[PDB]
Parts: C-alpha cells; sequence; structure tokens
C-alpha cells in the first residue's frame, strides 16, 4: 500500500493504489507499477 | 485486394534498419538517416508504379 | 514504469598530432581512450542502472616525429574527438534520445 525504495524493504512490515516491486533477497529489484483496476486475467 | 495489397507494402524494410521514417531520423545521424530513407523511396516509388 | 537510476559515462579521448612534411595535420594512430572505471578495469563498461547518458571530454598534444607528446597542439595541430556510427544502426549522438 506504500511505495518501496530500491534495494529497500517496507516499513511497515488495505484500501488505496496498491505498488508491485519484484523482490529477490527481500530487497526490492524492480518496480512494476500501480494495479490497474481492470486486471482479468494473469498468464 | 489491391487496395489491401497497397497498404501492407508499406511495411517493408526494403534492405533498411526500420521502415518507419521518424524512427530512422531518431535513431541515425541525418547523412546515414537519408541514405537510409533512399531505399524506402525506391520501393514505395516502384510499388505505386 | 521503472526506478529511477541515472548514470553519466563520461569518455575521455587523448588525441595525438603532428605536422607532416606536406604541411597538413595528421592525427597519430596513438591516441588514447579511456571509459568510466568499472570492475577494476577501465577498458570495458556496461551500463547498470535504469537510465543513462553519454559524454565525451577531448584533450589535445602535440609531438614532432617521435611519439613523444609534450607540447599542447596549436592553431593548426588543434583538433576535437567526434565520435561517427560506423557500423552500427545508430549513432552515438543519438544515445540519449530516449
Ligand atoms: C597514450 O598512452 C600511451 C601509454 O599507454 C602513451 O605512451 C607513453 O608515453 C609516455 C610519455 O607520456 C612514455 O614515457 C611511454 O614510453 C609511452 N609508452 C609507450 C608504450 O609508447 C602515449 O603517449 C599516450 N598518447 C597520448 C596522445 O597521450
Ligand atoms: C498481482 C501481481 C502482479 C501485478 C503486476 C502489476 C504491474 C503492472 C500492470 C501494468 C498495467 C496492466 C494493464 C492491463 C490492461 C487494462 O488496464 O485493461
Ligand atoms: C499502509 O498501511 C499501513 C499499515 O496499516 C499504514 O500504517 C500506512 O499509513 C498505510 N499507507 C498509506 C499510504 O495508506
Ligand atoms: C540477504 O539479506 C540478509 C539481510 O537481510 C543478508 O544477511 C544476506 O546475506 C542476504 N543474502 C544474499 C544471498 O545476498
Ligand atoms: C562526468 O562529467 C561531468 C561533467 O562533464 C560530471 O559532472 C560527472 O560527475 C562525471 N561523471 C562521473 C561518473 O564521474
Ligand atoms: C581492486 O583493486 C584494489 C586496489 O586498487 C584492491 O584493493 C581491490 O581488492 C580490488 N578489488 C577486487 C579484487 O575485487
Amino acid at each position: 500500500n506504500d511505495t518501496v525504495r530500491e534495494s529497500s524493504f517496507y516499513s511497515y512490515g488495505t484500501d488505496g493504489p496498491k505498488y508491485c516491486y519484484v523482490l529477490y533477497n527481500g530487497t526490492a529489484l524492480k518496480y512494476l507499477g500501480t494495479l490497474p483496476p481492470s486486471v482479468k486475467e494473469i498468464a | 485486394q489491391a487496395l489491401s495489397h497497397l497498404t501492407v507494402q508499406l511495411q517493408n524494410n526494403f534492405q533498411a534498419i526500420s521502415s518507419s521514417i521518424s524512427d530512422i531520423y531518431n535513431r541515425l545521424d541525418p547523412p546515414s538517416a537519408d541514405a537510409q530513407v533512399d531505399r524506402l523511396i525506391t520501393g514505395r516509388l516502384t510499388a505505386l508504379n | 514504469p521503472s526506478f529511477y537510476s541515472h548514470t553519466s559515462v563520461n569518455i575521455t579521448i587523448d588525441l595525438g598530432m603532428k605536422l607532416s612534411g606536406y604541411g597538413q595535420p595528421i592525427a597519430s594512430a596513438l591516441s588514447n581512450i579511456t571509459l568510466p572505471m568499472q570492475d577494476n578495469n577501465t577498458d570495458v563498461y556496461c551500463i547498470r542502472s535504469n537510465q543513462f547518458s553519454v559524454y565525451v571530454h577531448s584533450t589535445c598534444k602535440s609531438s614532432l616525429w617521435d611519439n613523444v607528446f609534450n607540447s599542447d597542439c596549436t592553431d593548426v595541430l588543434h583538433a576535437t574527438a567526434v565520435i561517427k556510427t560506423g557500423t552500427c544502426p545508430f549513432s552515438f549522438d543519438k544515445l540519449n534520445n530516449y
């Protein structure tokens, strides 16, 4: 629910924008963006 | 079919890096860009003929 | 969307010039190219950030038919380093064009 800095971890660890990341060793490696409201399938 | 073929002929590279003139001018210096664009010009003229 | 991380790549080109017997400036093949230091070396540089920019810094020196560059280039022997496309599908000056 909050932006995570590069090579960092979530600070506070429900309703609002969600920022998605790829984690390798508990640290943010790639930023994927916000979750769009119209996701219908993930392959 | 004739119009369809004429329209689809615009995707031919004609031995160039790209079929988009804007991409060529955004990726290359003008001296090389002109040489790249000349091939597309010739191919499109042949298709029109 | 992506992370923001910018890297500047400075390429240093040291040129050697001389005067030929016909009165024309000749650029020596002993000119040196220096890349930013990476992994304890300065000959290969790979981009490891999301965004990058490229810059060229040129220096000029002169010798007298002895490959001993110890004097600054004069008005006749002054030269500037440039990078041309060659065989690449893109030019160096267009690398900063997204
Ligand atoms: C490019 O670098 C080379 C060395 O890699 C320089 O050649 C040396 O020059 C010094 C004096 O600056 C001499 O004492 C050495 O004997 C030279 N070494 C060799 C192997 O020739 C060269 O001068 C540099 N070129 C320019 C234009 O700066
Ligand atoms: C749920 C875990 C993975 C989430 C990944 C989210 C990252 C990027 C999403 C990009 C936008 C997708 C848009 C799909 C098209 C549409 O909006 O209909
Ligand atoms: C995200 O959730 C945590 C835990 O409830 C909360 O402390 C924080 O304020 C939230 N952040 C935002 C931007 O809403
Ligand atoms: C992962 O991070 C931990 C600290 O959170 C560190 O001790 C460990 O060495 C890291 N592992 C790798 C494989 O880098
Ligand atoms: C490259 O040179 C510029 C000035 O031209 C300087 O500000 C910058 O820090 C240099 N980059 C590196 C990585 O040293
Ligand atoms: C790089 O070289 C330095 C000395 O210049 C040395 O201390 C260091 O260990 C080297 N790095 C390596 C081997 O990863």
